[PDB]
């Protein structure tokens, strides 16, 4: 439950947001905004912080923000 | 016979002949009517706003050199003609913001939004905002066969990441097609000033192609740079004081800004088929190119005369059939000559005798607009239409002397003139003609008139007013606008989430308000961006499925309302009619009528005697089903226990009414012979199962904490006392009985003969049951299966907790009763099932009437599950709908 | 010949093969002849996906 703070702001760092908390934790990451290689960036941002491994597959198994638990 | 297969075929001939001529007239010929306008001009939104009331008396020019924008000022004006970096002329219209966005209403990310033409987000904003005021909802275009043909041209770019900035200023921009989800073809075509109408021409080729339903024409520009104001002012035609003058004693040709434009065509049979809304008809149209003329920019009149000709021809009208002409008038030293001496040539000679050939400029009053000039045109002249008035601005008295004004009837518009209906339908025509030397000209006609219409409610009949549809827009404060964009000075009913375009399927937020005195919005739900409300029913819906699984519950023994309301009864008529095929059916077999009952007439029986408070709860729930249904509320698993098995069998489909029925009167008077020797228990069942085993005597298990279980006579009041000492939460037992207990015994057998007369059916839908923890099936119900349901226990609250996590899930739990009862109260939470539990009521079992129905469907209404309100609102009309909020800056990498 | 937009799909690029699959029976359809009499086919294939 830490690491959400993580998340939302390593969401907002890639997305170009500032705030790094007016996103919707309940919504899909199409809605939000994403793209193609944005995901990777993400993956590497999180493998920089908490270290896990990059199954790529993290995007379309939980695209919704509060189902990002998957960690540890 | 010989003397009639001949005839027939014949008949057959004719009439392919006759279908053969009229396909071929309509391939090469067909009326194309205008749907929608939209637009965006230097200084205010669209249509009457920024049209009708400025075009009645003018003025524009509005200078002010932006200072948004980083243009380094001080710097581009200076007095001298010839200096070599600066340019001259410093006034010119100019747009109040282009820097505005939303962003997250479109989904872009704001690093993709930052490089972003203002073109662009532009586009999209107009493009919402002309579907919108069309009367259709934009989510319901996802999938057709709509294309765009727009007319785009590239202004300057971001001097100053992966992907974008070779994609955003890409000029072929159909990304609208991609969010909206059309399938048409996306063309962005280029040919100077009248790139436009030429992309107009395009659309209507296929429109009478069959390739396209519907067609999105328009034009943008955005003039970021300085650019043109200094390469012009080299060229020394761009001229001082830079309002431009049309046929009079100046020579400008003053590049004005920017401006965007849009309407929305669509065949005409298919616009009068479909039932939308007709504003003019456009019926012809013809393209040139001026060929070898004496200069790559020069204008030739030949060219002019040729397409003029052309497009009247191609329409198969006579020149004296337009009383109105727009012309490009870009007032310049020649330009306005040539097109004068053309026009006369053309329209003139004998036009009628006194009858003059009115003509204006509609960039005498707004500028040239650049690329969507000649779209911009069509705005005039449309609304010409729309309210018997010729806008005659054309800010010049004294008209050019180089042409032979005089001895003619073309007559320059100086004043005004009443364009009233009536006879000789109304015609008008325009015309562009680009600098590459490409010239195009259309005439378009009046619409024809059909406005009858009819007048209905101002009485009670309570009308929902489900929120203007509270939207992904950041979740909150754009609610304000729709608490304030619904201000009424004088109207009424205004269906809102009817299918009128202003549904945008209220995309994720969602409200509601129901009543029928006054607006009550600037009420609670005003605030409810930074408040609460009283009365009105807020969501957060998610959409987390559009359309939810339904399923519903059928528990009654113990609502034993006063009255199951009678308002409803007389108002809805499904509901009456119910009630009334119920009261048939079971009138050949007991006197009783539960409609008489149910008003509580004098000679009704109390309801004390279970053989009228059985029945008639059944006969009322059934019809709450049938309401339920008759909005589009279509049930799935239907999980009801105890008396309600058999109605909810019934609205499974899996028995007939009179056997239900028969059953409901046979099992009640049955059961009346056993009074006085029995009464259950309401509470952990442990506890209470190693308690009662000092005694003899398990009912229904309804949660937790609510579990009911089996007794015994007045003893039992005894161990209740002893209970009550305790806590435990002790409670009160219903009228004397002893189901869902061995203690019932008595006739027994005697049942299965008696009640042995069914011929059950395949269930429709699902017929699960609590007696067993799975689904049942149809033709598998007898006697025998309703006499255990009487005598065993009931497995209510652990099949509900089997549902929770079961496939179907969507937590819909209905309940259609008079009472609340919902003893269930959630409970599934600990059932590893999602968290959008919506578990809605019914009918309140004190304050219930239509209204209180209408309040628990804007309830249910929360979520996810969707209803069709047109059924409420029998006979209305659309009346009007504004637009969405909310831009923010993105400046668009000034450094 | 035959025209049509993709629509909705992933992202602004990766075309969807639906919509090939319509703009082909379109083409087809438009002439009146049986899929059955094309000898040969130009592809527009460049690279990864």
């Amino acid at each position: 439950e830490n690491l959400l703070e993580l998340v939302a702001n390593a969401v907002a760092e890639v997305l170009g947001h500032e705030s790094a908390a007016e996103i919707n934790v309940r919504r899909a990451f199409s809605e939000l905004g994403l793209d193609s290689l944005n995901a990777m960036a993400l993956r590497k941002r999180l493998s920089a912080s908490t270290g896990l491994r990059l199954p790529a597959s993290l995007v379309f198994d939980h695209p919704t923000v509060t189902a990002l638990a998957q960690h540890t | 016979t010989d003397s009639e297969k001949v005839a027939e075929y014949l008949r057959r001939a004719t009439l392919d002949l006759r279908a053969a001529r009229q396909r071929i007239r309509e391939l090469e010929s067909d009326p194309i009517a205008i749907v929608s306008m939209a637009c965006r001009l230097p200084g205010g939104v669209n249509t009457p706003q920024r049209l009708w009331e400025l075009l009645r008396e003018g003025g524009e020019t509005l200078s002010g050199f932006p200072t948004d924008r980083g243009w380094d000022l001080a710097r581009l004006h200076h007095p001298d003609p010839d200096n070599p970096g600066t340019s001259y002329v410093d006034k010119g219209g100019f747009l109040d913001d282009a820097a505005g966005f939303d962003a997250e209403f479109f989904g872009v990310s704001p690093r993709e939004a930052a490089a972003m033409d203002p073109q662009q987000r532009l586009l999209l904003e107009t493009s919402w905002e002309l579907v919108e005021n069309a009367g259709i909802d934009p989510h319901s275009l996802r999938g057709t066969a709509t294309g765009v043909f727009l007319g785009v041209a590239k202004f300057g770019y971001g001097e100053d990441g992966y992907s974008v900035t070779g994609v955003a200023p890409a000029v072929a921009s159909g990304r609208i097609s991609y969010t909206m989800g059309l399938e048409g073809p996306s063309i962005s075509v280029d040919t100077a000033c009248s790139s436009s109408l030429v992309a107009l021409h395009l659309a209507v080729e296929s429109l009478r192609k069959g390739e396209s339903s519907m067609a999105v024409v328009g034009g943008a520009a955005v003039m970021a740079t300085p650019g043109v104001f200094v390469d012009f002012s080299r060229q020394r035609a761009l001229a001082a004081d830079g309002r431009s003058k049309a046929f009079g004693a100046g020579a400008d040709g003053f590049g004005f800004s920017e401006g965007v434009t849009l309407v929305l065509l669509e065949r005409l049979s298919e616009a009068r088929r479909n039932g939308h809304e007709v504003l003019a008809v456009v019926r012809g149209s013809a393209l040139n190119q001026d060929g070898a003329s004496n200069g790559l920019s020069a204008p030739s009149g030949p060219a002019q005369r040729r397409v003029i000709r052309q497009a009247l021809e191609s329409c198969g009208l006579e020149p004296g059939d337009v009383d109105a002409v727009e012309a490009h008038g870009t007032g310049t030293a020649l330009g306005d000559p040539i097109e004068a001496n053309a026009l006369l040539d053309t329209y003139g000679r004998d036009r009628d005798a006194d009858r003059p050939l009115w003509l204006g400029s509609v960039k005498s009053n707004i500028g040239h607009t650049q690329a969507a000039a000649g779209v911009t045109g069509l705005l005039k002249v449309v609304l010409a239409l729309r309210n018997g008035e010729l806008p005659a601005t054309l800010h010049v008295e004294e008209p050019t002397p180089h042409v032979d004004w005089s001895s003619g009837g073309v007559a320059l518009l100086a004043g005004n003139q009443p364009w009233r209906r009536g006879e000789r339908t109304r015609r008008a025509a325009v015309s562009a003609f680009g600098i590459s030397g490409t010239n195009a000209h259309v005439i378009v006609e009046e619409a024809p008139e059909r406005e009858h219409r009819e007048t209905t409610a101002h009485d009670g009949r309570p009308v929902p007013l489900v929120v203007s549809a509270r939207t992904t827009a950041a979740l909150r404060a754009q609610a304000a606008q729709i608490a304030e964009l619904l201000e009424r000075p004088d109207a009424d009913l205004a269906g809102v989430g009817l299918g009128l375009a202003t549904t945008r399927a209220r995309h994720e937020h969602r409200a509601a308000v129901v009543a029928s005195t006054r607006e009550e919005a600037v009420r609670g739900l005003r605030e409810i961006a930074a408040g609460a409300a009283t009365a009105d029913a807020v969501v957060e819906g998610v959409t987390e499925v559009d359309g939810r699984n339904v399923v519903f519950l059928f528990p009654g023994q113990g609502s034993q309302w006063a009255g199951m309301g009678a308002e409803l009864l007389s108002s809805s008529p499904v509901f009456a009619g119910k009630i009334r095929a119920c009261d048939e059916s079971m009138a050949p077999m007991q006197d009783w009528k539960v409609s008489d009952v149910l008003r509580q007439a004098p000679g009704a029986p109390g309801l004390d005697r279970v053989d009228v408070v059985q029945p008639v709860l059944f006969a009322v729930m059934v019809s709450l089903a049938e309401l339920w249904r008759s909005y589009g509320v279509e049930p799935a698993a239907v999980v009801g226990h105890s008396q309600g098995e058999i109605a909810a069998a019934h609205v499974a489909g899996a028995l007939t009414l009179e056997d239900a029925a028969k059953l409901v009167v046979g099992r009640s008077r049955l059961m009346r012979s056993l009074s006085g020797e029995g009464g259950m228990a309401a509470v952990g069942e442990a506890a209470v199962r190693e308690r009662l085993r000092p005694w003899q005597d398990v009912a229904a298990v309804n949660g937790p904490r609510s579990v009911v279980v089996s007794g015994e006579p007045g003893a039992l009041r005894a161990f209740s006392e002893d209970c009550a000492a305790e806590g435990i939460r002790v409670r009160d037992i219903d009228v004397d009985y002893a189901s869902h207990s061995p203690q019932i015994e008595r006739v027994r057998e005697e049942l299965l003969e008696t009640t042995g007369d069914i011929a059950p059916r395949p269930a429709r839908v699902t017929f699960h049951s609590t007696v067993e923890s799975r689904s049942m099936d149809g033709t598998e119900l007898d006697a025998r299966y309703w006499y255990r349901n009487l005598r065993e226990t009931v497995r209510f609250a652990d099949a509900v907790t089997r549902l929770a996590e079961s496939g179907y899930d969507a937590f819909i739990e209905v309940s259609p009763h008079p009472v609340v009862v919902q003893a269930v109260e959630e409970a599934v939470e600990e059932a590893d099932g999602a968290e959008d539990a919506v578990v809605v009521g019914s009918l309140h079992r004190d304050g219930g009437d239509l209204s209180a129905f209408l309040r628990s469907m804007a309830t249910a209404h929360v979520s996810g599950v969707d209803i069709r309100w047109d059924v409420a609102l029998p006979g209305a009309a659309p009346f009007a709908l504004p637009t969405y909020p909310f831009q923010r800056k993105r400046y668009w990498l000034q450094p």
